[PDB]
DNA sequence: AATAATAGTTTTTAGTTTATTAG
DNA sequence: TAATAAACTAAAAACTATTATTAT
C-alpha cells in the first residue's frame, strides 16, 4: 500500500515521500465465524453481559456504574480513559523526526524489535529528492552510518522508531526497514562460563568427530566457482503449511463432510525434507557421534486415546 | 528460586539532620525524605513485593513492640503503598518536621545493643526466603563518642555477627561530601547519596529461566537447552476493575446469547462456520483447534546452514536466547562447549523446524552462536549461548516496484558525506525510554497525591536537531544543490 | 401470537439484556398485555429463574407480590415461543418458599 | 558433604554429637581444629544445607554443649521461620546450651515467648 | 560482584539515559 | 460449653482479623479440628453447631488468605464427619446448605480450593442422610448447578467435575424440573465424553470426569434408553473405544474402570442390543480387568459380569435356536477352566458361575443335559468339600458362587437324584458353621444365596417340607 | 502410614473484537 | 473509508507453590 508522508530533520528539512508496508505474514483470510448447530445461521448468535460487580453480594450492574481500576503498587487506583485523553502521552503522528546518525558498526541484529520492513521513497514531483537520495544512500554505504528515526504514522500511532537502509543492487534500491529497540524491549539473564566447563569440555576425538558431521551436512552448498552459494532449502518461497493443511482437509467437507478430512499429505512432508544424500553421508559421522556422547532421557509424553480397536 | 531483599532504614533523632545544614539547602532530614520517596516509587513501579518497615531511633517516645528506649517505629514490614507515601511524606520541611518531632520525638540518645536486639528479633519474623537483605545509612556521625566504648565493643561484636550473618552496612558523608570526615572508626566497626535520591525510574527485572527445550536434532539424539526470552515490550499497567463510588470490581456473565431461549449458547448451539462463496462451510472449535497439529513442541531440526550464506534484507520476531544446559539429558553441555569455538565451520546456521508449543505447526529457526562478550568489566556482554532468529515463510512478502532509478553525482556525494560526517553518534541503548509509558506513569502519580500533573515531560524522543543543524552547520541548506526544492 | 393471556412483566436486569428486549417483543407481538410488577393487574409474575421468593421481596423492594399473577421460569416460556403453542406453567415455577 | 538423603547427613551429626562426649576424643583433649574445621563446614551456607543443617547440629550440640554457642541468634532469627518438628530442634539445642550466657530471657520476651509457649506440644 | 543493581545484585547497574551524540 | 468458650475466645478476635487476629484464628481452628480426633458428647456438639452456625459468618464470609485458609481446613476436618452421626439433620441441614451457598459465593467456594469438594462430599452425606427429607433439596439447587457450566472457563484446578456427581439422584423425588433438563443435560455429558474421548494427546487431562460422568449415570439413568434411543449404541461404543484398546496408562489400578464396570453392573438395561455386540472381545477385556490385582477392579468385574450374565441369559433363552455359537463359546470357555486347575481360585468358581445360570437353555436344549451338569456339579463340589476333611479349603469364599449355581439349576431342574438329599443337608448345617469367618459384605451375598437356594429348593411337596425341618433342626 | 507422581498460582501470548484509515 | 494501529478478548506454560500416592 502506497502511504505518504514528509521525513523531517532538524526543523528545515522535509522531504515528500511515500511508504510501503512489504514483510507482512499473511495469517487467516476467512476468520471462523460462529452459527447454530442444528441450524447452521446467526438466528441464536446473540450476547447477554452487563458484567455484574464483583461483591461479597454479586449486584448486577451497568457498564456505566464502573471504574477501570488500575494495579497501583498494593491497590486499585480508580481512573477513566477520559482522563488519558485529556492528559495523556500526545503523539503527533505521520512524522519521521531523526534524531541522530551511529556507527553502522554499532547496530546490531540482536537490538532489532518488528516483525516487518517498511520501504520508504521520495514522492513525486520531486525529482531533486530522488538523485539526492541515491547520492545520499552512497554517502551513507560510503561512511558506514545507521540512523536514528522517531517516526510515527499517525495521529493514532505512538512513536515507532527504527532504520531502513537502501538494498543497493543492479534491481530495486528498496528500503528494508527494521524496528529498533528501548531498553524496555531489552533484559539480560546471567549465563556462565562454558569452554571453561572442566566436567563438561569436548574431547578432541569428538570435536573431530563432529567436524566430520559439518563436513557431512551439505545444505548451502558451494560447487559454483563464480563465487555463488546455492541453498537446497529456501524458507522465502514455503507458506504457512496452516494454508495448505487448511485447504487439503476442507477439499472433504466442501465436497462430503461425513468422513474425516484428509491427513496433512505425505508429498507437504516432501517439501519438509533435504537431499537425502546429506543425510546418508551423514550418518557415519551420526553413527560416530551418537556413540561417542552418551545420552539419558526421562518421558513425559502424551498418548492419543482415539484409539483404533484394532 | 525467587527469595526477596528486605530493605531498612534508620534516622538519628539529635537535631543534626532536623538541621538545614547550615544552609538554604534541603535539610538532611529533608534530602532523606526525598530519597525516600525516591525509594517508594522505584520499589512500586518495580516489583513492590519487598517489604518496607519505618523505624526511627534516638527519640524521646517509644512505640517499637519491645518499647525499649529511643526507639519509636511508624511502619511495619509493608509493601509500599500509596498512603504508606502520603503518611511518610506529610512530615516534611520545617512544618512536617516540627509536627513529626512532636509526634514522634525531638531528639535523644542511642542505644546500639538495644537497635540491633530489636532488628534481630524482627528479622526472625519473616516467613519466606529472602533472596537479599540490606540496610542503609544516612548519619553524620564519624565514630562513636557518646556511647561508652563498652557500647562500641559489644556493636562492634554484634556487626561482625550480622556481617557473618550476610547483612551488610552502607552510609554516607553527611558533614562534608568527599574528602573523608565520616567512618574514620566506622572504618572499623564496617557524590552517591545522589544514586539514592531519584535517579532511575520505570525499573523492573525478573529472576526467572525459561524451561528445558529439547532438541530433536535427529530421532536418536535429543538434548537439553535453556531457552531464554530476553527481548519483549514492557506493557501498560492492567486496568484492573472498579466502581464509581464503591470502587469495587465486576465479574463477568460474558456468554453470547441465542433467540430461541432465554438462556444463553449451549456449547453444542454455539457451531463455527465461515462463508466460502455459496458455502456456509461447518465446523467446530475442536475442529480448528485438531486442524493444527502437525508434530511435538519442540526443534525438529532439518540441518545446518552454512551462515557464510545468509542475508539481512528479511526480517522476522525479535531473536531468542538459547543456552547450553544440562538438565535431564547427560553430555549436553560437553558437546555445548563446541560449536562455539570455531568460525570458519562452527558459526554455520541451522535451518530448523521449530514447534515452540503443543499443537502447533513448525516454524523456520536459524542459529547464530552468541559468543560470551563477557565485558572487560566482566560484564559478559552478548553472554555466552546463541541467538535465534525465526526465519519466514511464502507469505511475508508484498511485492514493491523497483526504485533503481538514478545514481546520482558526486558532488552530491561529497556535500552529503560531509553532512552526515559531522554527526556520529556512540549508540547508547539506554538513552531513550518509553516517552508514553512514563507519561502514563505521570498520569498515575498525578492522581497519587494531589497533582495535576507531577512531571510534564518527553524521555528525550523530542528532536533536538533543530540546535544540531547549526551544531552541524546550516550548510545542510547550502548544500541543496538541488534547483527544485521536494517540498513546496 | 399466544401471550396475550399473561400480563407480563418481563425485568430488565439478571433476565439478560437482549434476553430480556426478546422476551418484551415477543410478549408486545403475541398481544400480551406488559404490567408492572408492583400492583395489581397482573397475570403472571415473571422474574428472573435463580432468584426466590425472598429476592423477590428484596428486588421489589415489597413484603409480598402483587396479587392474581403466577410466578414461572422464561425457559418454559421461550419453549411454548419456539413451538409457537402454549404449554402448562408446572415444572417451571420460580421457587416461593414464602 | 552428601545432601541428598536424610541418613547421609544425619548419621555424622549423631555420630559427630557422640564423639564430642568430652572433646574431639570421649577421654582428653589436646587439640581444637578440627572443632574450626566443622565450624566453617557448617557455615559453608546454613541456608541451603539448612534443614539439614539443623538436624546436623541438633545430633551434634546435644552432649556438646559449647556447640551451641554461635548459633543462638541463628535459631532466633529461624523461630518464626520454624513451624513444626524444626521448633523441637530449636527447642533442644537451647537446652544443651542454657548456660554461657546470663540473658537469655529478654531474648524470648523480644521473640514473644509468650504465644510461643501458649501451645500444646507436651 | 561490583556492576550489578543495588535493588537487585544479580542484574546489572544500568546507567541512565544520555541521548542522541554528535561527532 | 468448653468449645462454646473456646469459639468465643476465637470469634472475639474474629471481628476483621487482618493479620495478626488472623494468625490466632487460623491455628486456633486448625489446632482444634486437629485435636478433636475422637459419644454422649453429641447434644454438647449440636448446640455448639447451632451456635457455630452464626460462627461461620463470624469469620468474613469473604475471601481473604487468612478467613479462607479458616474455611478450606474447618471443611477439611468437616470431612471427617461423613457418616450419618447426625441424626436429625434436617435444622442444620438447611442451615449448612444456606452457609456453603454462601461459600460458593467465594472463588471457587474457597479461593480455588476444596471448599466446593468438601461441602460436595457433604452433600453426598445429607444425600445417604433421610433420602425422604432428601425430596424439597434437590428441587432448590438444580439452576445454579446447571448456570456455572453455562459460562466459560468453569474447570478450576481442583478438581470439580464431581459436580458431575451431583447433578443427578435417583434418592431424589424426581421433580420435573431437571427431568426436562436431562435431555440437555445428557448431551452435554456425551459431548464433554467425546472431548476427552477425542483424541487426548492435547486433552488427556482431567480423566475424572469420564469417572464423575459414570457416578452421575449411576445416580440418574432410571430414563429408558434401552433401545428407545439410538445413541445408547453411542454411548457403548465410546466406552467400547476407551477399553478394548486401552491406552497404556491405567495399569496402577485406578477406581475410574471400577465405577465404570459397577455401573453398567447396575445400568445395563440402558445397553441392550449392544450387550450381544463384540460378544469375544467383551469377555477377554472382562478377564483382563478381573485379573488385575486391585481389590474394587476385581468386585467391579463380577458385579459387570453378573449382570452381564443375567442379560445375556436371558437374550440365549429368548433365542435357543440363535446364539449357538455364543452358547458354544460360554460352555468350552468355562469347560476348559473347570478340567485347569485352579489358577486364581475365581476361574473355577466363574466357570461353575456360567454352568449355574446356564441350565434354562441347556433345560430347553436337554433336560437329562441339565441333570447331567447338575450331577457333576454335586460330584465336583463333594469332593473338594465334603469329601475334604474340612481342615485346608479356602473355598468358603466361593460358596455364595456355588449356592448362586446350585439355585439357578435346582430353578431350571426338576430331576433330581435323590442319593444327594442327604449330601445337600450336610452342606447347609456345615455351611453356616463358615458363615462368620465371611466378610460382611460377602455375609451379605452368603444371605443371598442361603435364600435363593432356599427358594430353589421350595419347589416341592413332601421333600420341601422335609428339607427345611432336618435342615432347620441339624442346623 | 515408609516415597512419587503431580499441582497451581503467576506471566506472556494471539487469534478475536474495536475504532479509524479502509472499495 | 470499508482495514488497521492498537487494542483485546481468550490462552497455553512457566515456575513455583505445593500436592498426594506407593515408600514401613
Amino acid at each position: 500500500i502506497h502511504w505518504p508522508c514528509r521525513l523531517t530533520i532538524g526543523s528545515n528539512l522535509s522531504i515528500r515521500i511515500a511508504a510501503y508496508k512489504s514483510i507482512l505474514q499473511e495469517r487467516v483470510k476467512k476468520t471462523w465465524t460462529v452459527v447454530d448447530a442444528k441450524t447452521l445461521k446467526k438466528e441464536d448468535i446473540q450476547k447477554e453481559t452487563v458484567y455484574c460487580l464483583n461483591d461479597d453480594d454479586e449486584t448486577e450492574v451497568l457498564k456505566e456504574d464502573i471504574i477501570q481500576g488500575f494495579r497501583y503498587g498494593s491497590d486499585i487506583v480508580p481512573f477513566s480513559k477520559v482522563d488519558e485523553e485529556q492528559m495523556k502521552y500526545k503523539s503527533e503522528g505521520k512524522c519521521f523526526s531523526v534524531l541522530g546518525f551511529c556507527k553502522s558498526s554499532q547496530v546490531q541484529r540482536r537490538f532489532f524489535m518488528g516483525n516487518q520492513v517498511l520501504k520508504v521513497f521520495a514522492a513525486r514531483d520531486d525529482e531533486a529528492a530522488a538523485v539526492a537520495l541515491s547520492s545520499l544512500i552512497h554517502a551513507l554505504d560510503d561512511l558506514d552510518m545507521v540512523a536514528i528515526v522517531r517516526y510515527a504514522y499517525d495521529k493514532r500511532a505512538n512513536p515507532q522508531v527504527g532504520v531502513a537502509f537502501p538494498h543497493i543492487k543492479h534491481n530495486y534500491e528498496c528500503l528494508v526497514y527494521v524496528q529498533l529497540p528501548f531498553m524496555e524491549d531489552l533484559r539480560q539473564y546471567m549465563f556462565s562460563s562454558l569452554k571453561n566447563s572442566k566436567k563438561y569440555a569436548p574431547t578432541e576425538a569428538q570435536l573431530n568427530a563432529v567436524d566430520a558431521l559439518i563436513d557431512s551436512m551439505s545444505l548451502a552448498k558451494k560447487d559454483e566457482k563464480t563465487d555463488t552459494l546455492e541453498d537446497l532449502f529456501p524458507t522465502t518461497k514455503i507458506p504457512n503449511p496452516r494454508f495448505q493443511r487448511l485447504f487439503q482437509c476442507l477439499l472433504h467437507r466442501a465436497l462430503h463432510p461425513r468422513e474425516p478430512l484428509p491427513p496433512i499429505q505425505q508429498h507437504i512432508w516432501n517439501m519438509l525434507n533435504p537431499p537425502a544424500e546429506v543425510t546418508t553421508k551423514s550418518q557415519i559421522p551420526l553413527s560416530k557421534i551418537k556413540t561417542l556422547f552418551p545420552l539419558i532421557e526421562a518421558k513425559k509424553k502424551d498418548q492419543v486415546t482415539a484409539q483404533e480397536i484394532f | 528460586y525467587s527469595g526477596r531483599d528486605s530493605l531498612i532504614f534508620l534516622v538519628d533523632a539529635s537535631k543534626a539532620m532536623f538541621e538545614s545544614q547550615s544552609e538554604d539547602e534541603l535539610t538532611p532530614f529533608d534530602m532523606s525524605i526525598q530519597c525516600i520517596q525516591s525509594v517508594y516509587i522505584s520499589k512500586i513501579i518495580s516489583s513492590d513485593r519487598d517489604l518496607l518497615a519505618v523505624v526511627f531511633y534516638g527519640t524521646e517516645k517509644d512505640k517499637n513492640s519491645v518499647n525499649f528506649k529511643n526507639i519509636y517505629v511508624l511502619q511495619e514490614l509493608d509493601n509500599p503503598g500509596a498512603k504508606r507515601i502520603l503518611e511518610l511524606d506529610q512530615f516534611k520541611g520545617q512544618q512536617g518536621q516540627k509536627r513529626f518531632q512532636d509526634m514522634m520525638g525531638h531528639g535523644s540518645d542511642y542505644s546500639l545493643s538495644e537497635v540491633l536486639w530489636v532488628c534481630a528479633n524482627l528479622f526472625s519474623d519473616v516467613q519466606f526466603k529472602m533472596s537479599h537483605k540490606r540496610i542503609m545509612l544516612f548519619t553524620n556521625e564519624d565514630n562513636p563518642h557518646g556511647n561508652d566504648s563498652a557500647k562500641a565493643s559489644r556493636a562492634r561484636t554484634k556487626a561482625g555477627d550480622l556481617r557473618d550473618t550476610g547483612i551488610f552496612l552502607d552510609l554516607m558523608h553527611l558533614k562534608k561530601p568527599g574528602g573523608f570526615d565520616i567512618s574514620l572508626f566506622y572504618r572499623d566497626i564496617i557524590s552517591k547519596l545522589e544514586d539514592l535520591l531519584r535517579k532511575v525510574r520505570a525499573k523492573e527485572t525478573r529472576k526467572r529461566a525459561l524451561s528445558r527445550l529439547k532438541l530433536k536434532l535427529n530421532k536418536d539424539i535429543v538434548i537439553s537447552v535453556g531457552i531464554y526470552n530476553l527481548v519483549q515490550k514492557a506493557l501498560k499497567p492492567p486496568p484492573i476493575k472498579l466502581y464509581r463510588e464503591t470502587n469495587e470490581p465486576v465479574k463477568t456473565k460474558t456468554r453470547t446469547f441465542n433467540t430461541s431461549t432465554g438462556g444463553l449458547l449451549l456449547p453444542s448451539d454455539t457451531k463455527r462456520s465461515q462463508i466460502y462463496g455459496s458455502r456456509q462451510i461447518i465446523l467446530e472449535k475442536e475442529e480448528t483447534e485438531e486442524l493444527k497439529r502437525f508434530d511435538d513442541p519442540g526443534l525438529m531440526l532439518m540441518g545446518f546452514k552454512p551462515l557464510v550464506l545468509l542475508k539481512k534484507h528479511h526480517y522476522l520476531r525479535p531473536s531468542l536466547f538459547v543456552y547450553p544446559e544440562e538438565s535431564l539429558v547427560i553430555g549436553s553441555s560437553t558437546l555445548f562447549s563446541a560449536l562455539l569455538i570455531k568460525c570458519l565451520e562452527k558459526e554455520v546456521a541451522a535451518l530448523c523446524r521449530y514447534t515452540p508449543r503443543r499443537n502447533i505447526p513448525p516454524y523456520f529457526v536459524a542459529l547464530v552462536p552468541q559468543e560470551e562478550e563477557l565485558d572487560d568489566q566482566k560484564i559478559q556482554v552478548t553472554p555466552p549461548g546463541f541467538q535465534l532468529v525465526f526465519l519466514p515463510f511464502a507469505d511475508d512478502k508484498r511485492k514493491m516496484p523497483f526504485t533503481e532509478k538514478i545514481m546520482a553525482t558526486p558532488e552530491q556525494v561529497g556535500k552529503m558525506k560531509a553532512i552526515v560526517e559531522k554527526l556520529r553518534f556512540t549508540y547508547r541503548s539506554d538513552s531513550f525510554e518509553n516517552p508514553v509509558l512514563q507519561q502514563h506513569f505521570r498520569n498515575l502519580e498525578a492522581l497519587a497525591l494531589d497533582l495535576m500533573e507531577p512531571e510534564q515531560a518527553v524521555d528525550l524522543t523530542l528532536p533536538k536537531v533543530e540546535a544540531m543543524n547549526k551544531r552541524l552547520g546550516s550548510l545542510v541548506d547550502e548544500f541543496k544543490e538541488l534547483v527544485y526544492p521536494p517540498d513546496y | 401470537e399466544w401471550l396475550s393471556s399473561l400480563r407480563a412483566h418481563v425485568v430488565r436486569t439478571g433476565i439478560g439484556r437482549a434476553r430480556a428486549e426478546l422476551f418484551e417483543k415477543q410478549i408486545v407481538q403475541h398481544g400480551g398485555q406488559l404490567c408492572p410488577a408492583q400492583g395489581p393487574g397482573v397475570t403472571h409474575i415473571v422474574v428472573d429463574e435463580g432468584m426466590d421468593y425472598e429476592r423477590a421481596l428484596r428486588l421489589l423492594r415489597l413484603p409480598q407480590l402483587p396479587p392474581g399473577a403466577q410466578l414461572v421460569k422464561s425457559a418454559w416460556l421461550s419453549l411454548c415461543l419456539q413451538e409457537r403453542r402454549l404449554v402448562d406453567v408446572a415444572g417451571f415455577s420460580i421457587f416461593i418458599p414464602s | 558433604s552428601f545432601v541428598r538423603y536424610k541418613e547421609v547427613y544425619a548419621a555424622a551429626a549423631e555420630v559427630l554429637g557422640l564423639i564430642l562426649r568430652y572433646v574431639m576424643e570421649r577421654k582428653n583433649i589436646l587439640e581444637e581444629s578440627l572443632c574450626e574445621l566443622v565450624a566453617k563446614q557448617l557455615k559453608q551456607h546454613q541456608n541451603t544445607m539448612e534443614d539439614k543443617f539443623i538436624v546436623c547440629l541438633n545430633k551434634v550440640t546435644k552432649s556438646f554443649p559449647p556447640l551451641a554457642d554461635r548459633f543462638m541468634n541463628a535459631v532466633f532469627f529461624l523461630l518464626p521461620k520454624f513451624h513444626g518438628v524444626l521448633k523441637t530442634l530449636c527447642l533442644e539445642v537451647v537446652l544443651c546450651r542454657v548456660e554461657g550466657m546470663t540473658e537469655l530471657y529478654f531474648q524470648l520476651k523480644s521473640k514473644d515467648f509468650v504465644q510461643v509457649m501458649r501451645h500444646r506440644d507436651d | 560482584c561490583p556492576g550489578e543493581s543495588l535493588i537487585n545484585p544479580g542484574f546489572k547497574s544500568k546507567k541512565p539515559a544520555g541521548g542522541v551524540d554528535f561527532d | 460449653c468448653s468449645l462454646l468458650r473456646l469459639q468465643e475466645t476465637l470469634s472475639a478476635a474474629d471481628r476483621c482479623g487482618a493479620a495478626l487476629a488472623g494468625h490466632q484464628l487460623i491455628r486456633g481452628l486448625g489446632q482444634e479440628c486437629v485435636l478433636s480426633s475422637s459419644v454422649l458428647a453429641l447434644q454438647t456438639s449440636l448446640v455448639f453447631s447451632r451456635d457455630f452456625g452464626l460462627l461461620v459468618f463470624v469469620r468474613k464470609s469473604l475471601n481473604s488468605i487468612e478467613f479462607r485458609e479458616c474455611r478450606e481446613e474447618i471443611l477439611k476436618f468437616l470431612c471427617i464427619f461423613l457418616e450419618k452421626m447426625g441424626q436429625k439433620i434436617a435444622p442444620y441441614s438447611v442451615e449448612i446448605k444456606n452457609t456453603c451457598t454462601s461459600v460458593y459465593t467465594k472463588d471457587r467456594a474457597a479461593k480455588c480450593k476444596i471448599p466446593a469438594l468438601d461441602l460436595l462430599i457433604k452433600l453426598l452425606q445429607t444425600f445417604r442422610s433421610s433420602r425422604l427429607m432428601d425430596e424439597f433439596k434437590i428441587g432448590e439447587l438444580f439452576s445454579k448447578f446447571y448456570g456455572e457450566l453455562a459460562l466459560k472457563k468453569k474447570i478450576p484446578d481442583t478438581v470439580l467435575e464431581k459436580v458431575y456427581e451431583l447433578l443427578g439422584l435417583l434418592g431424589e423425588v424426581h421433580p420435573s424440573e431437571m427431568i426436562n433438563n436431562a435431555e440437555n443435560l445428557f448431551r452435554a455429558f456425551l459431548g464433554e465424553l467425546k472431548t476427552q474421548m477425542t483424541s487426548a494427546v492435547r486433552e488427556p487431562k482431567l480423566p475424572v470426569l469420564a469417572g464423575c460422568l459414570k457416578g452421575l449415570s449411576s445416580l440418574l439413568c432410571n430414563f429408558t434408553k434401552s433401545m428407545e434411543e439410538d445413541p445408547q449404541t453411542s454411548r457403548e461404543i465410546f466406552n467400547f473405544v476407551l477399553k478394548a484398546i486401552r491406552p497404556q496408562i491405567d495399569l496402577k489400578r485406578y477406581a475410574v474402570p471400577s465405577a465404570g464396570l459397577r455401573l453398567f453392573a447396575l445400568h445395563a438395561s440402558q445397553f441392550s442390543t449392544c450387550l450381544l455386540d463384540n460378544y469375544v472381545s467383551l469377555f477377554e477385556v472382562l478377564l483382563k480387568w478381573c485379573a488385575h490385582t486391585n481389590v474394587e477392579l476385581k468386585k467391579a468385574a463380577l458385579s459387570a459380569l453378573e449382570s452381564f450374565l443375567k442379560q445375556v441369559s436371558n437374550m440365549v433363552a429368548k433365542n435357543a435356536e440363535m446364539h449357538k455359537n455364543k452358547l458354544q463359546y460360554f460352555m468350552e470357555q468355562f469347560y476348559g477352566i473347570i478340567r485347569n486347575v485352579d489358577s486364581n481360585n475365581k476361574e473355577l468358581s466363574i466357570a461353575i458361575r456360567g454352568y449355574g445360570l446356564f441350565a434354562g437353555p441347556c433345560k430347553v436344549i436337554n433336560a437329562k443335559d441339565v441333570d447331567f451338569m447338575y450331577v457333576e456339579l454335586i460330584q465336583r463340589c463333594k469332593q473338594m468339600f465334603l469329601t475334604q476333611t474340612d481342615t485346608g479349603d479356602d473355598r468358603v469364599y466361593q460358596m455364595p458362587s456355588f449356592l448362586q449355581s446350585v439355585a439357578s439349576v435346582l430353578l431350571y431342574l426338576d430331576t433330581v437324584p435323590e442319593v444327594y438329599t442327604p449330601v445337600l443337608e450336610h452342606l447347609v448345617v456345615m455351611q453356616i458353621d463358615s458363615f462368620p469367618q465371611y466378610s460382611p459384605k460377602m455375609q451379605l451375598v452368603c444371605c443371598r444365596a442361603i435364600v435363593k437356594v432356599f427358594l430353589a429348593l421350595a419347589a416341592k411337596g413332601p421333600v420341601l417340607r422335609n428339607c427345611i425341618s432336618t435342615v432347620v433342626h441339624q442346623g
